[PDB]
């Protein structure tokens, strides 16, 4: 592996962060009346 | 329509005697009636019941 | 003795607030004053958001990234010799 | 805001009425069958899908029939 | 779970979870916006059968794969 | 004392009772006196003081039982865990608040009181309530994970 | 007031109502026009209160058909009886009781199963039996096949005169409704009549001629060269040759200097150190005290003789400040209603049946009995399902009560009133610690199996590890292991040997019983036992409480107690009686009492059993990997599964092929009942219609309708596919264990 | 006929119970049921336990319509009594449902109109194969 410090920089950022950020988005357009 | 105690062929498509006999109890001959024979059937349907009203277009095979 | 009416109809669908503290003031005027000066811009939930997950982000990045040796364990790596293959693969 | 719907084959039992527990249909003059009665189903707004009503009907297939539809707050049977 | 119970009983469960929530002190501030319902009766089939396929096939999956390349034949 | 339980202010017609446990002049009075509870007071405020509890009483179940509560760095790893469920709740919040509340609706909260007094609905029930109200807690959160952690890691007296 | 109370003669005997099929209900008398006849008919023909509605004649009913349930038991009995007599080696086991397997049970040869007859020992070939009958006749004093014989006979009297009764009373000399409701007297003569004359029956058997028997069979004699049990009877002196104070007479008894009776009135704990059992002169004095604390407790109650109290001046008199009217209006439910009284009796009787299991192992009182182990596994794994059974039939009796039985014009009385109008609470409540004590339970266990797949076990609930001592089960062990010290002077031992204190006893290799640890490992299963009764509970007690309406269905007794569902309305109404609530909770009954019995299993062969070699050198049958392997839920699949399922699997070709042949019969059975449990009536209805279609073209159609099963015999055909099948499969892994590894 | 109007009539006696109203009641609609006595009985209430209801008049206030549909069914069978109940809103608009023209819908009545009412045998209907990217359904027409 050359980088080595890019799977402890991406899988925080997508396990972690990307779900936390995507289900709030998407709780906001379920819960709307428009 | 048909006569008393006739049995006729039933041919109601979405009837659970359809290409089955019964004779018939008694027509009513009322002027504005749109199913009057009465046939009743010796075996009985998915609810249990074995007598049904028929329009005389509906139902004859003699 | 009657339970139903139209105009009281809040008495008459059990909208009561059964545990109410109406005291205006509960704490000293000058720690509520160091209080809202400092947790008053916080306010803006729309600058609040865009806040914490900016904050989270940077946070399990740097924690992430300039980890320790010792603490991690998949960040300290193998230090052993690795087993063989059971059909004489490696 | 279920679809009730009577077909001409009623011959006036009266038993869909007695049997619904909403006060959703009742019985009209339609003279036609034997007694000028019939079916009718203008409170359809309060069917839960019951279907108690089919139950009823000794008709040879049915003559009131219950299409389950759009799904509110009536019709799911709620009380919260 | 979601093949052998039906929803009849589900239902009547939420119907006193939610009373539950409402009469209880310090947890009414929240509130739900959709009313809280048992899952539908097609839908509670879909999900058993998503169920009992996802497990059929991950335990046989694990199971092949292990057994073989533990082994390597 | 002849017979405690209670309809729900004397209505048969409503869902509950009045238990011991919920309605009883100790329970009312330390019920009333909670910082959700007292509703004249500034949302701001309330939410300071229950995030100040909240985050103060967190640091426990993370710094005692974790993933490195046999090192050097027993505290801190809890105390930043933490931080992290306080931010967490916070943003739960903040979405609850966005999903929950408008902009121009007067008040959701009830207005009367235990005998039907026309009092005022609780404003922590508006937008820019919850708003105040998650921002304060957000800042007691941190706050007492701080302090917290400063008692316990930074002092003497161990327990 | 209370006297006899007879009609005569009020059915005529005959075959008239014999020949008719269905004859007792009139909706179904008229003739099989449906298949659906077939099953309903089954389905109620024991349905009592259905077919008439007048107290009396169910009452009659009843009374007859406990009569010929009793019949049943007794032909039972002596079967049982006349084949341990006469296709036992009972007389070959008496010899040597440790050496010799109990086997009464041989098998024809005609297709090759004579290797079933496998080789038992003293010259006998048949099956291995498991119930225990041979160790229940050696603490009877039995010693000879003939003893046996006769009583077979004796048992198959006692059948024909239960019928003769079931006949009588019901066609001669039945009862009327004012006989049956005398309670006061029924339980006054089953507290003094049954049970304190038959305690005290048993005591006097015992104290006759099963203790110098059974001493006489501790001395080390051939069991032939005994005398007769009645050369104690009409000789004071033999009998005084052993027990020297029968040589005082019946006089101690009369003048209260009874103190002198220790010699065979004992109060010893511990087991007999050569049998691994209860002392007999222990059980003798038990049963003596008992007896008259039944006689003195069966005078409570009034009759009409003047004094004693009355079942209703007790009842109102309780009636305090939070539970408004008090037990008013209950003494008019139980003499008034057959259900509310068989919920209660079904109830305590597989409660009782539990406790039963739970002491019998611990306090062997059957000689060699803690030495066989599988019979005192399969006594153990019995019980355990029978009470599991009863308590869903009291539960599913309740309901029904509820049901159709109940009505509120008299039941303003606040106890059964209060307790309807806080089910919504009662059962929230349920819930949640239902939850609560899933999470902390079974979340432990998956905790324990993520760590030790990660590679790091220290961060485990184990032993070594984060640790969960159960401290109060430790405090209870030590308390009553210092009680003949302290708190029981006069007693000489423990009454048990699982508490800590005491040490080990065998009986000759094979240890009977020892102090039994209690780790972590107990702790979480523990838990796990509690968490699945509480579910189990809460869905019987929802059954029960919904069982007359909810928000969903307001009117839901109109439906009555048994109905597949009130349309697919309301998103949906499926499984919303409370016959289906019982349906619901027969699988986490069946989960609980599993649960049990491979705790029990596991436990016994890791930390309990085992073979004790000279210089006191102990090792279990597994090697004491409970305490360690039992944390994580891949231990149970290996270390419990794997492991002891490798006898069951490779028993083909041996005298254990039986056991192996119902394993792969009950995985069917099992498999088989997810057909019905997943399915639905309408399209096996439709499938079925293609087929008349090919009957009628070849004019092969049946008279009689094939409809498809109702809606609610599809659920009990599936739980009833299901429980056989898993039990089945329990038993044929149980005893093909711990026979060949026993 | 003109609609019966509601009143400020007693209620029946009772001790309370948790299967009563809910905030559904003060966001959206609730139900009201009223029927008059000539003794004093004790009578199952649709939400759990019993009441004795009052001489002369009584009011009833419950959460779904059902309840009382199945309360009035009780009452006109076991007691012979008749019955009316109504629909309020949270603004206090009271909505008179059930003897819409004082005769039960099981009688016939003038003066009432058919709805839903097809003129064909139900298994007429054409199929849903040439009414599609049309939105009447089948059975609409
Ligand atoms: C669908 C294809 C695919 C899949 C399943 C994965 C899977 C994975 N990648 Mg990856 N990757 C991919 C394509 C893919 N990669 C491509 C094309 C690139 C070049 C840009 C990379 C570059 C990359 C890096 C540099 C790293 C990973 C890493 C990882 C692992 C951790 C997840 C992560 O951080 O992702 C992060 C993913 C990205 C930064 C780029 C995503 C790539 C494409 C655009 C996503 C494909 C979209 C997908 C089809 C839509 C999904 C729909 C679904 C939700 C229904 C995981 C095994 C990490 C690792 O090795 O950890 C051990 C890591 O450090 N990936
Ligand atoms: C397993 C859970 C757990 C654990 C390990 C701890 C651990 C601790 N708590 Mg704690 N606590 C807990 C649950 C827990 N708490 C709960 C549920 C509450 C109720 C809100 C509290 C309320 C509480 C208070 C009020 C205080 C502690 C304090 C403490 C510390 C000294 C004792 C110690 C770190 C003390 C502390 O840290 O003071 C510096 C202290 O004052 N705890
Ligand atoms: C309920 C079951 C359960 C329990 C008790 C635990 C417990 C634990 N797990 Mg764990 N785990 C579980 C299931 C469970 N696990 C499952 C199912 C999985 C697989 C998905 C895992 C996977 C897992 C991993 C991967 C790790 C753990 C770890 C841990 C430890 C630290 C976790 C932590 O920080 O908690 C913090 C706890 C809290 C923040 C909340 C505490 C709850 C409070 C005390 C409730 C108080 C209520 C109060 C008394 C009510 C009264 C109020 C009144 C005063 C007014 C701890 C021993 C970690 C470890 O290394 O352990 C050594 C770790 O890395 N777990
Ligand atoms: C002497 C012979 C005799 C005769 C001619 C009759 C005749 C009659 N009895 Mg009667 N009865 C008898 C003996 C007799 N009884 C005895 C000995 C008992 C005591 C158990 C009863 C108890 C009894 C009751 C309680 C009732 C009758 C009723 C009746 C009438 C209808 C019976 C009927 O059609 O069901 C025929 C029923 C059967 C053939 C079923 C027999 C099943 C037996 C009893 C149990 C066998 C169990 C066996 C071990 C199998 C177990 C499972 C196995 C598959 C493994 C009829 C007048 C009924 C009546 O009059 O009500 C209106 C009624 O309610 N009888
Ligand atoms: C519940 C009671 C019960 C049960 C399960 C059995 C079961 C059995 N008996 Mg049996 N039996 C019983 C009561 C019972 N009996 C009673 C009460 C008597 C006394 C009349 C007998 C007298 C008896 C004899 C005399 C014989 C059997 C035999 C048998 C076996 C073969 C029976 C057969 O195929 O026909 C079978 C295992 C036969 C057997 O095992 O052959 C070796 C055999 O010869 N039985
Ligand atoms: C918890 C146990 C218990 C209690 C509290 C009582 C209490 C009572 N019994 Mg009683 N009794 C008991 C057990 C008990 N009994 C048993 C086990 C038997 C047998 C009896 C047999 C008995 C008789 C025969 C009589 C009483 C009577 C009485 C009453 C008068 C006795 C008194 O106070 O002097 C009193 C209410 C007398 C009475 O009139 O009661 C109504 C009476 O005549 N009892
Ligand atoms: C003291 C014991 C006792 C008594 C007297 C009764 C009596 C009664 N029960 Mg009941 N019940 C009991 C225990 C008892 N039960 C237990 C322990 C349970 C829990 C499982 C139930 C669950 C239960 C339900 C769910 C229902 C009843 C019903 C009834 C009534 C009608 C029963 C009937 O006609 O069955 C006729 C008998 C049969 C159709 C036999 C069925 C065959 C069984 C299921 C299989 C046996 C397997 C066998 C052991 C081995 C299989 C292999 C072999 C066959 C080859 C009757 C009053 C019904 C009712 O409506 O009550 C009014 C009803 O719906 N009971
Ligand atoms: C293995 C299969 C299985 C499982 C897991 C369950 C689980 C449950 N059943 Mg159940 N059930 C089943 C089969 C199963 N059932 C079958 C076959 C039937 C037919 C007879 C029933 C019939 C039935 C009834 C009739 C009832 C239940 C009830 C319950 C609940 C009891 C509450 C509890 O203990 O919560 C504990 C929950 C668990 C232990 C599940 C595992 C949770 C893990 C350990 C935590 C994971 C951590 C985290 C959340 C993961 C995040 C993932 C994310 C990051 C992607 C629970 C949810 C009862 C109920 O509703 O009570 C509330 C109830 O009344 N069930
Ligand atoms: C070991 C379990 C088991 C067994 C022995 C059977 C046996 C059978 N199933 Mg079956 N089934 C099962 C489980 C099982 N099923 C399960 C779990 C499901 C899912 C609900 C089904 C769904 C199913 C359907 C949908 C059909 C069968 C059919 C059949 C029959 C096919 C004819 C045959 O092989 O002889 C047979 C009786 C067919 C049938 O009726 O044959 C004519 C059929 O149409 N089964
Ligand atoms: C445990 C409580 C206990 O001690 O009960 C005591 C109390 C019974 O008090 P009373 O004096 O009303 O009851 C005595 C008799 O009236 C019959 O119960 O029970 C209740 O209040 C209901 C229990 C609900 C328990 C909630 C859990």
């Amino acid at each position: 592996m050359t980088a080595s410090y890019l799977p402890s920089i991406f899988v925080p950022l997508i396990g972690l962060v990307f779900p936390a950020i995507t289900m709030a988005s998407l709780f906001i357009y379920i819960e709307q009346d428009e | 329509g048909p006569k008393r105690g006739s049995i006729v062929k039933v041919l109601r498509r979405e009837s659970y005697w359809f290409n089955d006999t019964g004779k018939v109890v008694a027509v009513d001959q009322a002027p504005g009636v749109r199913y009057p024979v009465v046939v009743r059937f010796d075996k009985v349907n998915y609810a249990g019941v074995s007598t049904n009203n028929y329009s005389p277009d509906e139902l004859e095979a003699a | 003795s009657v339970y139903f009416d139209l105009g009281e109809i809040d008495n008459t669908t059990g909208n009561w607030d059964l545990y109410g503290n109406d005291d205006p003031n509960r704490y000293n005027g000058f720690q509520n004053k160091f209080f809202e000066t400092f947790a008053g811009a916080f306010t803006k939930r729309g600058l609040l958001l865009k806040f914490l997950v900016l904050g989270g982000a940077t946070t399990i990045g740097y924690l992430g990234s300039t980890s320790s040796p010792d603490l991690l364990a998949i960040k300290n790596g193998p230090k052993q010799v690795p087993v063989m293959g059971p059909r004489g693969r490696k | 805001a279920h679809s009730v719907k009577i077909y001409d084959t009623c011959i006036g039992c009266t038993q869909c009425v007695r049997a619904c527990p909403t006060d959703v249909l009742e019985m009209v003059p339609w003279d036609g069958c034997k007694a000028s009665q019939i079916a009718s189903a203008p409170r359809t707004e309060d069917c839960v899908g019951c279907k108690r009503c089919e139950s009823a009907c000794p008709t040879d297939f049915l003559s009131v029939r219950v299409y389950l539809g759009a799904e509110t707050t009536r019709s799911m049977g709620l009380a919260y | 779970m979601f093949l052998i119970s039906w929803r009849g009983y589900w239902q009547e469960l939420i119907e006193t979870l939610a009373w539950a929530h409402e009469r209880t002190p310090l947890a009414n501030l929240v509130r739900w916006k959709d009313k809280p319902v048992a899952l539908s009766i097609v839908q509670a089939r879909l999900v058993g059968l998503a169920h009992f396929s996802v497990g059929y096939i991950f335990t046989y999956a694990a199971f092949l794969i292990a057994s073989t390349s533990g082994k390597f034949g | 004392k002849y017979q405690v339980i209670e309809p729900l202010n004397g209505d048969p017609f409503i869902g509950g009772f009045e238990t011991p446990v919920t309605s009883s002049p100790l329970i009312a009075w330390y019920l009333s006196n909670l910082p959700a509870y007292r509703t004249a007071v500034a949302p701001l405020l309330r939410g300071v003081e229950i995030g100040l509890a909240h985050g103060y009483l967190l640091v426990g179940p993370f710094v005692l039982t974790g993933p490195l509560r046999n090192s050097a760095v027993r505290g801190e790893a809890g105390s930043l865990a933490a931080a992290g469920l306080v931010t967490i709740l916070t943003m739960c919040l903040t979405i609850y608040g966005i999903a929950s509340f408008k902009e121009g609706e007067p008040s959701k909260a009830p207005s009367l009181t235990l005998t039907g007094r026309q009092k005022d609905a609780d404003k922590l029930q508006t937008a820019e309530g919850w708003a105040s109200f998650t921002g304060g807690w957000f800042f007691g959160g941190l706050s007492g994970v701080a302090w917290a952690y400063i008692l316990l890691y930074v002092l003497n007296l161990p327990y | 007031e209370v006297k006899i109370m007879v009609e005569k003669d009020p059915v005529k005997t005959s075959f008239e109502k014999w020949a008719k099929p269905g004859h007792f209900s009139r909706t179904l008398a008229k003739g099989p026009n449906t298949t659906t006849w077939i099953w309903n008919l089954h389905a109620d023909a024991h349905d009592f209160d259905s077919h008439t509605n007048d107290l009396e004649e169910i009452s009659r009913k009843v009374f007859s058909a406990h009569f010929g349930q009793l019949a049943v038991i007794f032909i039972w009995l002596s079967g049982m009886y006349f084949h341990g007599a006469r296709f036992s080696n009972y007389e070959a086991w008496l010899s040597d009781p440790t050496h010799i397997k109990p086997s009464a049970q041989v098998v024809w040869p005609i297709v090759g199963q004579k290797i079933l007859n496998g080789d038992v020992g003293g010259g006998f070939q048949g099956i291995q039996i498991t119930s225990g009958f041979f160790q229940l006749w050696r603490a009877s004093g039995i010693t000879s096949e003939l003893q046996l014989y006769t009583t077979a006979i004796g048992g198959l009297i006692f059948a024909a005169l239960m019928l003769f009764a079931g006949w009588f009373h019901y066609h001669k000399a039945a009862p009327k409704l004012a006989w049956f409701q005398n309670v006061e007297s029924m339980l006054n003569h089953h507290l003094a009549g049954l049970l304190g004359l038959g305690s005290l029956a048993w005591a006097g058997h015992q104290v006759h001629v099963s203790l110098p028997i059974n001493r006489l069979l501790d001395a080390g004699v051939d069991p032939k060269e005994i005398p007769l049990p009645h050369e104690f009877i009409l000789n004071r002196d033999l009998l005084a040759q052993l027990y020297p104070s029968f040589s005082k007479g019946l006089t101690p008894f009369f003048t209260l200097n009874w103190s002198e009776y220790s010699d065979f009135l004992t109060f010893r704990g511990g087991l007999n150190p050569v049998t691994g059992g209860l002392w007999l002169t222990d059980t003798a004095h038990h049963h003596l005290a008992i007896a008259v604390l039944f006689l003195v407790a069966g005078h409570m109650y009034r009759t009409n003789f003047g004094i004693g109290h009355s079942m209703k001046e007790i009842l109102e008199a309780h009636k305090g400040p939070f539970t408004g009217e008090g037990h008013k209006g209950l003494y008019e439910i139980l003499t008034t209603s057959w259900h509310a009284q068989l919920a209660i009796n079904l109830a305590m009787l597989g409660s009782l049946t539990i406790i039963v299991a739970h002491h019998m192992y611990a306090m062997p009182p059957y000689p060699y009995l803690a030495t066989d182990y599988a019979t005192q596994l399969s006594l153990f794994t019995h019980h355990m399902w029978i009470g599991g059974f009863l308590v869903v039939g009291a539960a599913a009796h309740a309901a029904i009560f509820m049901v159709r039985d109940y009505d509120p014009t008299t039941q303003y009385n606040n106890l059964l009133d209060r307790v309807l109008r806080h089910r919504d609470a009662i059962i929230s409540h349920l819930n949640w610690v239902c939850i609560f004590l899933g999470f902390h339970s079974f979340g432990l266990y998956i905790h324990n199996d993520t760590m030790s797949a990660l590679g790091r076990p220290q961060d485990m609930f184990s032993d070594t590890a984060i640790q969960l001592q159960p401290v109060f089960a430790q405090w209870i062990q030590n308390t009553h292991a210092l009680a003949p010290s302290l708190t029981a002077p006069n007693a000489t031992a423990s009454t048990s040997l699982t508490w800590g204190g005491g040490d080990l006893v065998a009986v000759g290799g094979k240890v009977a019983l020892l102090p039994i640890p209690l780790g972590t490992a107990d702790f979480l299963v523990h838990h796990i036992h509690a968490f699945t009764i509480h579910v189990t509970v809460l869905i019987l007690l929802k059954g029960v409480l919904f069982a007359r309406s909810s928000r969903l269905i307001p009117d839901k007794a109109n439906l009555g107690f048994r109905f597949p569902c009130d349309g697919p309305g309301r998103g949906g109404t499926c499984q919303v009686s409370a016959w289906d609530h019982v349906f619901l909770g027969l699988f986490w009954m069946y989960n609980a009492i599993s649960v049990v019995i491979f705790h029990f299993s596991w436990k016994m062969q890791s930390d309990v059993w085992g073979s004790i070699s000279d210089q006191g050198v102990v090792t279990h049958i597994t090697g004491g990997n409970f305490a360690q392997s039992s944390i994580t839920i891949n231990g149970w699949l290996r270390d419990f599964l794997w492991a002891q399922a490798s006898q069951v699997i490779q028993s083909y070709g041996s005298s254990l092929s039986a056991y192996g042949l119902l394993f792969l019969g009950a995985h069917f059975v099992w498999a088989f009942s997810l057909m019905f449990l997943f399915s639905g009536r309408g399209y096996w209805q439709e499938l079925i219609e293609s087929i008349v279609w090919a009957h009628n073209k070849l004019k092969v159609a049946p008279a009689i309708q094939p409809r498809a099963l109702s809606i609610v015999q599809g659920r009990a055909v599936g739980v009833a596919h299901y429980l056989l099948g898993g039990i089945a499969t329990t038993w044929a892994f149980f005893l093909a264990r711990i026979i060949s590894v026993g | 006929t003109p609609p019966t109007l509601n009143a400020d009539t007693p209620a029946p006696i009772f001790g309370g119970s948790t299967g009563g109203l809910l905030r559904k009641a003060q966001v959206e609609e609730f139900y009201v049921i009223t029927w008059e006595s000539p003794k004093e009985q004790i009578f199952e209430m649709p939400t759990g336990g019993a009441a004795i209801m009052r001489s002369g008049p009584n009011l009833l206030k419950l959460a779904r319509k059902e309840q009382c549909l199945a309360l009035g069914a009780r009452l006109r069978t076991k007691f012979k009594i008749q019955y009316q109940f109504y629909r309020v809103f949270p603004n206090g608009e009271v909505q008179y449902l059930h003897p819409k023209d004082g005769v039960y819908p099981e009688k016939v009545n003038a003066g009432r109109s058919p709805v839903g009412v097809n003129n064909r045998s139900i298994g007429k209907n054409a199929n849903p194969a040439e009414l599609k990217f049309a939105h009447k359904q089948a059975y609409d027409l």
